[PDB]
């Protein structure tokens, strides 16, 4: 890109970004952060539970990697 | 009344098959 | 569930009776086609795309009634 | 610090009365084996999956970006009453005119053991297609839709 | 003997594309279909009679081959086994022609194959819907009773929480059809437990497993529930208990332990040490269920205790892996090579292929490939199958007139 | 994306439609199929999902697959 006219909108883009890092590392810890208190919850509320006389779906509660991937 | 000869319990026999 | 269409359209489907010719009963077992990807991947993105800009079309519209202000 | 009526005491803070809130859960909780959970509480440790917030509780560079965050939604707070007034209106509409009438299925006849669809095919005055006959239903999520 | 012999002088092969195996299965069609045969092997038709003696078509010019519907045809173990069990055709014809009122004479294949002599279409599974071939041989009483001595099971289930489900499901399905592959010199008792171990039935010993005591087993199986945490030690010790009680009456053979979990991770070290030191008791473990729990200690109680771990996934999983526990069982059985090979008549049962009432005479196969030039012996500790002829009751009673 | 999900479930995605074969060499035969609670005979395929990731176009198409959201 560095070739053409639309260098300046890119790079000033990637620098603005570079420099609010901090404030998006910092929110998608949030994000983060709700995610698991979710995921804490949907445990103690379906956590175990979801072993149906069919078999247990894959969207448990049961653990915590497979809690996170369906509040996910 | 049962069975009067059953075999179990060779020392010759090969354990290392469990799975 | 769109990818699912995409998918029973595809090539080598079976066909519909037609109750108006005598032939391709038993051939024309070929009433798909391999173009549903186009078909389906396009509209996607054009669907997705045109209504975005409906939606702006709009937003832009009123950006004086939802950037209002207090002050102004 | 103080507690209540001192004006920056402890609770006068937002975050740390959700602190004292997870900690007297926490000191509640654990007061079962005393009492054998008699109380049969089974609700009182679901207040301990709020102790991650208290990363945010102890950075305060996260709060003043959650509190940007919960900032730039307060103009939500009239669509989501504007949204919450369509679900309304669809719902009393739904209730007047499919209120009761998803609760035939086409079952196949095969008395004893009933088949149905995999996709349960429900009736009404459009009945049952070739060899099923119109028998009762739970819903069709299992009751839920 | 014959059989052994023939096994003993067979090489193994992978290519029957050109070197085909020819032979009569069973659950075949009548009509000339070439679109009947198989790509690694060819098909006979057969002229079939009618005889009043077996009152079915059959054909004495060949030994008909019946293979279970999960098993197949052409894979490369039923292809060899399909080949070098044609020299029975001909033991089988001078079986028959030295005594003419000689009924079904069976071989059948630790393979899953049974190759019968009087060839016959077979009944009522070959091709029609809504009845499926769930014929099996290394199930039938007289397989079952020939390929290893009495049993004196303990069958532990463990209903615990984590069991609950579909788990369960499949738990009690197994232990049905374990106890389905019992004899009546075989004596069970099915225990279970979840932070105590306790009897499912009335029957605080080892009983017979009679039909009756069979029925009572299954009935108290198909009333358990799940709930609680699991101990292997306090259910471990009440299998081992229970199998150290000689006031009553037992198969005093082969002791067995079926524990019937799912996995955790308790290896009970100290309880295997304090009970099964010397090694006398068995344990076989199965890990029931779709699930994710450690199988480790689940894997290593069967290898500390002379036992086998079988994995049953799902229905259809079930039905295989208690066959194999009798696999292995046979072991000492094959070892003491010549004296473990009495015939062995069966109680009256119903014949699979209609002829009412028979008892059947029963003979292990050994496996002789490694001898007088000693060999490894990989697999020589399994038996080939079990030779089996059938004797009528209606033919016992024209000896007492 | 594409070149790392290949590099990442190339030849991976295959099935035999008899859970307890688990591969080409086995999966060949007829199988009773109990799950259906009809327990009938079928037949044992060796098959892929319909959405794979063994060649970059199906990694690109899969992946478009999951970003309009749908059957991921
Ligand atoms: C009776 O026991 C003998 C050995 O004690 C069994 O024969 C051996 O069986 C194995 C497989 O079951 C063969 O191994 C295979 O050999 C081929 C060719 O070498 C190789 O390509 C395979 O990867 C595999 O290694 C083995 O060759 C065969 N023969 C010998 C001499 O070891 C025999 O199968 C047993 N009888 C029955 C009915 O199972
Ligand atoms: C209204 C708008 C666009 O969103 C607010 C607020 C201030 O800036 C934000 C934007 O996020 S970021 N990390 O790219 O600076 O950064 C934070 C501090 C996260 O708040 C963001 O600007
Ligand atoms: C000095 C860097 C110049 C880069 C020129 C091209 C930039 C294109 C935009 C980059 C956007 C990155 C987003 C990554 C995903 C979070
Ligand atoms: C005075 C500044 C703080 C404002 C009040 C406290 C807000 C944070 C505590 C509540 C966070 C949500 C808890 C419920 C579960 C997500
Ligand atoms: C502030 C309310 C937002 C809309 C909530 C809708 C919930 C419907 C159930
Ligand atoms: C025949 C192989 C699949 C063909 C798929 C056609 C569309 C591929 C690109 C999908 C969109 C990428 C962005
Ligand atoms: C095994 O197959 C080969 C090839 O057809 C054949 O020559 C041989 O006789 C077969 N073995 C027996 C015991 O029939
Ligand atoms: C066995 O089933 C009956 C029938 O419901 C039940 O009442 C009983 O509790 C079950 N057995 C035990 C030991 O609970
Ligand atoms: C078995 O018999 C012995 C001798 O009478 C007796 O001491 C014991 O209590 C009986 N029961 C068991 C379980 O050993
Ligand atoms: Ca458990």
């Amino acid at each position: 890109f560095k070739i053409t006219k639309y260098w300046a909108s890119l790079r000033n883009l990637v620098v603005s970004l570079m420099s609010s890092m901090k404030s998006i590392i910092s929110l998608l810890f949030l994000l983060f952060l709700f995610i698991v208190v979710f995921a804490l919850l949907g445990m103690q509320l379906f956590g175990g539970r979801f072993n149906f006389n069919d078999g247990t779906p894959s969207a448990n509660f049961d653990t915590f990697p497979a809690a996170i991937m369906t509040v996910f | 009344k049962g069975p009067d000869v059953c075999f179990d319990n060779n020392v010759l026999e090969d354990y290392t098959d469990c799975g | 569930a769109w990818q699912e269409i995409m998918l029973s359209c595809l090539g080598e489907k079976g066909c519909e009776p037609d109750t108006t010719a005598p032939s391709g009963q038993n051939e024309n077992e070929r009433c798909g086609t391999d173009l549903a990807y186009v078909y389906f991947v396009s509209f996607i993105f054009f669907c997705s795309f045109l209504m975005l800009n409906l939606f702006v079309a709009v937003i832009m519209d009123n950006f004086e009634y939802l950037t209002r202000d207090s002050s102004i | 610090l103080g507690f209540i009526f001192h004006k920056g005491s402890y609770l006068r803070n937002g975050w740390n009365v959700m602190d004292f809130i997870v900690v007297l859960s926490g000191i509640l909780a654990t007061a079962g084996t005393h009492f054998n959970t008699h109380v049969d509480l089974r609700t009182l440790r679901a207040v301990r999956v709020l102790r991650p917030l208290k990363l945010v509780s102890g950075i305060p560079s996260l709060q003043i970006v959650l509190k940007s965050i919960m900032k730039a939604m307060v103009p939500l707070l009239q669509i989501g009453l504007l949204l919450f007034f369509a679900i309304l209106m669809f719902a009393i509409i739904g209730l007047e005119f499919y209120s009761g009438k998803l609760h035939r299925a086409c079952f196949m006849n095969n008395s004893g053991i009933l088949e149905g669809f995999d996709p349960p095919h429900p009736c009404g005055v459009q009945g049952c297609p070739a060899g099923y006959e119109c028998k009762d239903w739970i819903g069709p999520n299992d009751g839920i839709t | 003997l014959e059989a052994e012999k023939v096994q003993a002088a067979h090489q193994w092969r992978e290519d029957f594309a050109s070197n085909e195996v020819v032979y009569y299965n069973a659950k075949d069609d009548l009509d000339p279909e070439k679109n009947d045969s198989e790509p690694g092997s060819q098909r006979i038709k057969p002229v079939f009679i009618e005889d009043a003696n077996f009152g079915r078509q059959i054909s004495y010019q060949h030994a008909a081959v019946h293979i279970p519907t999960d098993i197949y045809e052409g894979s490369t173990i039923v292809l060899n086994e399909l080949n070098w069990t044609s020299a029975l055709d001909e033991v089988f014809k001078k079986n028959r022609e030295e005594d003419p009122s000689l009924l079904w004479q069976v071989f059948g294949s630790a393979t899953g194959l049974a190759r019968y002599y009087p060839a016959s279409p077979w009944v009522d599974n070959s091709r029609t819907p809504n009845k499926i071939d769930l014929y099996d041989v290394r199930r039938r009483p007289w397989y079952i009773q020939g390929a290893a001595s009495p049993k004196d099971m303990l069958i532990l289930v463990d209903v615990s929480g984590s069991v609950s489900g579909l788990t369960l499901k499949l738990i009690r399905t197994s232990v049905s059809e374990m106890l389905e592959t019992l004899s009546d010199d075989d004596f069970v008792n099915v225990a279970s437990f979840n932070s105590n171990a306790q009897d499912v039935s009335c029957f605080q010993h080892l009983v017979q497993a009679n039909v009756r005591n069979k029925k009572v087993l299954k009935d108290a199986v198909n009333n358990i529930t799940a709930k609680g945490i699991t101990d292997y030690k306090k259910g471990f010790s009440f299998a081992f208990e229970q199998l150290l009680n000689y006031n009553v009456s037992r198969a005093n053979c082969n002791k067995i332990i079926m524990l019937f979990t799912d996995g955790g991770e308790e290896r009970a070290q100290e309880i295997f040490n304090k009970y099964n030191k010397d090694k006398k008791v068995r344990v076989f473990t199965f890990s029931v269920g779709q699930h994710n729990y450690d199988r480790g200690p689940i894997q290593w109680m069967a290898c500390e205790n002379k036992g086998y771990y079988y994995e049953i996934p799902s229905i259809g999983a079930i039905r295989i892996n208690t066959q194999e526990y009798l696999d292995v069982l046979g072991r000492p059985m094959v070892l003491a090579g010549d004296k473990a090979k009495q015939v062995q008549w069966t109680n009256v049962y119903l014949d699979a292929l209609e002829l009412g009432l028979v008892i059947t005479g029963t003979l292990p196969v050994f496996n002789i490939t490694g001898q007088f030039e000693n060999k490894t012996n990989l697999k020589n500790q399994l038996i080939l199958g079990v030779m089996g002829v059938d004797v009528s009751l209606e033919d016992i009673k024209r000896l007492t007139p | 994306f594409a070149v790392i999900a290949v590099q990442l479930f190339k030849g991976k995605f295959f099935y035999c439609t008899d859970s307890s074969k688990d591969t080409e060499k086995e999966c060949i035969g007829n199988y009773v199929d109990h799950e259906k609670n009809k327990m009938e005979v079928k037949g044992r395929e060796w098959k892929r999902h319909e959405f794979h990731y063994d060649n970059i176009i199906w990694a690109l198409l899969t992946l478009f697959t999951v970003s309009t959201g749908e059957g991921w």
